[PDB]
This record gives structure tokens, C-alpha cells and sequence, in this order.
């Protein structure tokens, strides 16, 4: 049954998010081929091609930039709310609490999964047609070179571990599934919820990971980490909103920044 | 009413 909670939330992840890690390295390993954007003239031309109707009209490229951005975080909580839709017992909890462990889980669970389209040189874009460089992303002015490098920074201690989809499905679960998030009404019973989750993660880890015995402790503190860099980067959200008076927020990211951290 | 709830709600 353990091996069967597993399997039905690696089959949730395949499901519902439109990158895994299979599918992004078909993609970085060289129909559809990625355009690289590695600089302005590239980024003009790509935002003409993959996100035509935002340039049909112009605001400040790094502005545009923190658009798509906030596009792609949307696009990802969907898919994070349907994938937490078919873990296994949390639609039997109570409808506030899964707004509430939504709310805390769904950024960490974001970088956490941008790991899997980051290499070392820079990261897919728009649906796998995009790739961006680092170096790029670097060059931007100020705040917005601020953004993404904390996340690659990450991602290419994350990506060492060498996780697969089967792994990865079971950690954002876990994330998501936190008993300790500000504000929920039925703590013991996310508590016995995550326990579950975080019982057949620590063996499944043990299977598909036998070279490794420190794992599972490794990926405990890759959580932890991962709440770290979410208050950071809330913190230079804030940053751009009070500063930056062209960089629109969208009002779903604003419900899930606000009264946070 | 959330926009989150709204989501969690969608069909
Ligand atoms: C057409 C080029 C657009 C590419 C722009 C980069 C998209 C990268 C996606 C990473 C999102 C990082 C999240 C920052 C915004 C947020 O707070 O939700």
C-alpha cells in the first residue's frame, strides 16, 4: 500500500505539471527547439515570437521580463492545486486548510521544481521553446538581476542530488502537505497526513537511492533551505512593488505574498 | 471567495 500512495502521487505529478524532469532533459540535451535568449536583442525577438500579444504595443525589458515571470508562478500554482487535488487524503481536509498549506507550500514547491529545467548556463522558458541565460539574467539592472540567481544557486546543489520525477513527486508533496504553516484549523490531522506522505518518501528514497544513505536527511534540510529562499524572495517582491511602479503584480500572487512571512 | 479557494473549487 506504501508502494501504491507512491506510485499514485508520481502518476498526480505526470499528470498535472507540464515539465518533469524527463521531458526538460529531452529538451537541454539538443521539433520545437528552444530559442536562446542571452541577450536584448534576443529577448526582443523571442518575446515577438513566444509571448507576442504582451509586445503588440512599451515598459522597460527587465519589467517585461518580471511579467513573464509572474505568468509562469500562475501558471504553476494551477497545476500545483490540481496535483495537490489528487494527493492521496487532501481533499479530506478541510477546504480552508488546503488554502492555507497551498498558500505556504506552493513557492517552495516552485523552486523546487525549477530545479529540474536550470543547468548550469541557464534555465527553459515558456513551455520548454525558451532558453534563458543565467549570465543573461545576471546582466539585468537592479533588483530584477536579483531574482533568479538565489534559485540557481539552489537548483545546482538540488539538481547534484540526482532526483528523478518519482523523487521529486513525493518531496513537492511532502512540501505541501506541512502540518507547522501559520493559521491551520486541523493540525494533528495534516500532521498524521504528512507523516504518511514523508514515511513513504524516506522509503522509496531507500529503494531508488541505495548508493546514498544520507537522503532523506539531506532533502529534510533542502526543505528547510527551501523556506529560507521563499522569505527572501517575498522580501525582494516587496522590494519591486514599492519601488517599481510599472511591475504590475498579479492578484493571485498578491493573496499568496500577503500576511506570509 | 479567495482567489486560492476559487482555484481549489474549479471543476
Ligand atoms: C520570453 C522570455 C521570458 C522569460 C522570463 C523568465 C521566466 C522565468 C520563470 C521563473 C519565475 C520566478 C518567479 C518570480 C516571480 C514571482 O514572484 O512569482
Amino acid at each position: 500500500d506504501l508502494k501504491s500512495l507512491a506510485k499514485r502521487i508520481y502518476e498526480a505529478y505526470l499528470k498535472n505539471f507540464n515539465m518533469n524532469k524527463v521531458k526538460a532533459r529531452v529538451i537541454l540535451s539538443g521539433n520545437n527547439p528552444p530559442f536562446v535568449i542571452h541577450d536584448m536583442e534576443t529577448l526582443c525577438m523571442a518575446e515577438k515570437t513566444l509571448v507576442a500579444k504582451l509586445v503588440a504595443n512599451n515598459k522597460e525589458a527587465e519589467v517585461r521580463i518580471f511579467h513573464c515571470c509572474q505568468c509562469t508562478s500562475v501558471e504553476t500554482v494551477t497545476e500545483l492545486t490540481e496535483f495537490a487535488k489528487a494527493i492521496p487524503g487532501f481533499a479530506n481536509l478541510d477546504l480552508n486548510d488546503q488554502v492555507t498549506l497551498l498558500k505556504y507550500g506552493v513557492y517552495e514547491a516552485i523552486f523546487a521544481m525549477l530545479s529540474s529545467v536550470m543547468n548550469k548556463d541557464g534555465m527553459l522558458v515558456a513551455y520548454g521553446n525558451g532558453f534563458i541565460t543565467r549570465e543573461f539574467l545576471k546582466s539585468l539592472r537592479k533588483p530584477f538581476c536579483d531574482i533568479m540567481e538565489p534559485k540557481f544557486d539552489f537548483a545546482m546543489k538540488f539538481n547534484a542530488l540526482e532526483l528523478d520525477d518519482s523523487d521529486i513527486s513525493l518531496f513537492v508533496a511532502a512540501i505541501i502537505c506541512c502540518g507547522d504553516r501559520p493559521g491551520l484549523l486541523n493540525v494533528g490531522h495534516i500532521e498524521k497526513m504528512q507523516e504518511g506522505i514523508v514515511h513513504v518518501l524516506r522509503l522509496h528514497l531507500q529503494s531508488n537511492h541505495p548508493d546514498d544513505i544520507f537522503l532523506f536527511p539531506k532533502l529534510l534540510q533542502k526543505m528547510a533551505d527551501l523556506r529560507q529562499l521563499v522569505t527572501e524572495h517575498a522580501q525582494l517582491v516587496q522590494i519591486i512593488k514599492k519601488t517599481e511602479s510599472d511591475a504590475a503584480l498579479h492578484p493571485l500572487l498578491q493573496e499568496i505574498y500577503r500576511d506570509m512571512y | 471567495p479567495s482567489l486560492l479557494k476559487k482555484l481549489l473549487l474549479a471543476p
